[PDB]
């Protein structure tokens, strides 16, 4: 189990550690979080008491590093740092912990879902999503746009997710047109899986981070490609049976772990209701169906 | 984005546009089996597609051989329109394409767009104009043409023979679209307006009468009265 120590907790702050989260009072004597799982990426989040503007934070894995949050009173936020001196931060980390000033991850024993929402996500995937090669660990807040939604301002702020769009040459073989709109298996199989991402594992992985983006930060582009991605494979007659199956996994503990009255913002009424009504595979997603049906009828 | 009697005049200026209705693709009658049951016997059609400042008319004529062996035959003549469209374009000279191209349907529009993603500087648009291209076959030297028809064919026209010589291309317009609309509404009756003096013929080379400037004032009004009257018997008025 690894530890993210902070120096101090000098402006009132929700802080968020994965799907987890809790209110620092101004000048708490709060020094970080302990027992950190390892083997998943993680996200530390932040929202300020006296501003909600911007939420953001920092993907990271305690496996690349040891990492800790300062606070900088020029730039007004808590900033991830990395310690190379190892031994300093051993020691600041026994110190704190002996002092009880730490919160511990609150995991459940029986509890899979972090893992189930991080199955495919891996921190090199999201360091090139995340532009910025000098750090190991990855900020992102609310406001970011993505390089599609650039297209359509500074490049170097930007979330770098896969360009998925339908009415676009890449999708559509010449010749083929009717067919490659109206089945997308040639833009799902020959262009993004073989083509772009490699394999399925990365296209999920996306798709994973995508989502968590939009859930913890309101990230509006996040959002977007997250259901870009859902709907690539549900509007595609030919999909290999264990994506299906593995899609349906994804989506349900996505659906699970979303807060319900966010639900207004996070959800997309005409993607869901073409995928799970109307799409090739309207009866490949009885998981996600059934929790959808269940937890937000309305949508629907 | 869309077209609408705001900007009608546009229609008028100096940009090549067209506008291309789908009504007539695909044509069916529908009749009784042997058995009891229904079934439909395809007879041909025509992409109708109008530069409406110079009246020149692409008909491409939609053959029935082309349904052979097809399913959901209304979903493939949206995209066979526009595959025909997309190919009319390429076969035209650059400085004869045009810069937009305005549906009179708005299921045309993504078919549309997807066949001319090589052309991202033609607009493709949806109108709110209620324009009656469907009624292009009650002109009968259009209606002969696509019904004798062994193969696809593409024929042109101009269709205002030669107005554009006495009046503006909005005023031919509004002729087109009255005529147009009269015989959607009432076909025999508008067929024997036009037809109703033996000593004012078609010319070969012409679709229309050869009306003078008066006759056509004439003949207009009675269009009017016929669409009015219609209205009348329809909604009992
Ligand atoms: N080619 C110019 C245009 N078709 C036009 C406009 C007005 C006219 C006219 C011709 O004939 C003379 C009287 O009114």
């Amino acid at each position: 189990m690894n530890t993210v120590p902070f120096t101090s907790a000098p402006i009132e702050v929700t802080i968020g550690i994965d799907q987890y989260s809790f209110n620092v009072k101004e000048n708490q004597p709060f020094h970080g979080i302990k027992d950190i799982p390892i083997g998943h990426v993680h996200v530390i989040h932040f929202q300020h008491a006296d501003n909600s503007s911007m939420r953001y934070g920092y993907w990271f894995d305690c496996r690349m590093g040891n990492f800790y949050i300062q606070y900088d009173p020029k730039d007004g936020l808590y900033k991830m740092m990395e310690e190379r001196d190892g031994a300093k931060f051993e020691n600041i980390v026994h110190n704190f912990k002996e002092r009880q000033m730490m919160v511990s991850y609150p995991k459940i024993d029986e509890d899979d879902t972090w893992y189930n929402l991080t199955e495919f996500v891996q921190m090199d995937k999201i360091r090139k999503i995340v532009r910025k090669d000098e750090n190991q660990f990855s900020y992102v807040d609310s406001s970011m746009t993505t390089v599609q939604e650039n297209e359509l301002s500074d490049p170097a702020h930007s979330l770098n997710y896969t360009v998925i769009n339908f009415k676009s040459r890449e999708a559509i073989r010449p010749g083929h047109e009717m067919e490659d709109f109206l089945d997308k298996s040639y833009y799902l199989n020959t262009v993004m899986l073989q083509g772009i991402f490699k394999n399925s594992s990365n296209y999920f992985g996306e798709l994973q981070f995508a989502f968590l983006n939009a859930m913890f930060f309101g990230n509006y582009g996040s959002s977007l490609q997250w259901h870009a991605m859902i709907e690539l494979i549900c509007s595609s007659a030919t999909v290999p049976k264990h994506m299906l199956d593995k899609l349906d996994e994804i989506l349900y503990y996505q659906i699970k772990t979303l807060p319900e009255q966010y639900s207004d913002i996070l959800l997309n009424e005409r993607v869901w209701n073409i995928c799970l009504y109307s799409s090739f595979q309207k009866n490949s997603l009885h998981n996600t169906e059934k929790i959808m049906e269940n937890k937000y009828p309305e949508l629907l | 984005g869309a077209m609408n009697s705001s900007n009608y005049a546009e229609l008028f200026n100096n940009d090549i546009k067209l506008f291309v209705d789908d009504t007539n693709v695909y044509r069916v009658t529908v009749h009784k089996t042997f058995e009891g049951n229904v079934a439909t016997k395809a007879i041909n059609g025509c992409i109708f597609t109008l530069n409406p400042k110079t009246g020149h008319l692409f008909l491409k004529i939609i053959h029935t051989s082309v349904w052979a062996g097809q399913k959901r035959l209304s979903q493939l003549a949206k995209w066979k329109t526009a595959e025909e469209v997309s190919a009319l374009v390429r076969s035209l000279p650059k400085e004869e394409q045009p810069k937009q191209i305005i549906v009179t349907r708005k299921a045309m529009l993504d078919p549309l767009e997807v066949h001319m993603l090589d052309f991202p500087n033609i607009a493709i648009r949806p109108t709110e104009l209620r324009l009656p291209f469907s009624a292009a076959m009650s002109i009968d030297k259009l209606s002969d043409v696509v019904m004798k028809a062994t193969e696809p064919q593409m024929v042109l026209f101009n269709i205002y023979d030669d107005w554009l010589d006495r009046i503006s291309s909005y005023t031919a317009f509004s002729r087109l679209t009255l005529l147009l609309r009269a015989l959607k509404t009432n076909e025999e009756s508008a067929k024997m307006i036009l037809l109703s003096d033996p000593t004012i013929t078609i010319k070969s080379y012409h679709l229309w009468p050869s009306f003078t400037d008066e006759q056509w004032i004439t003949i207009e009004s009675q269009m009017r009265d016929l669409i009015l009257t219609e209205y009348g018997r329809k909604y009992n008025v």
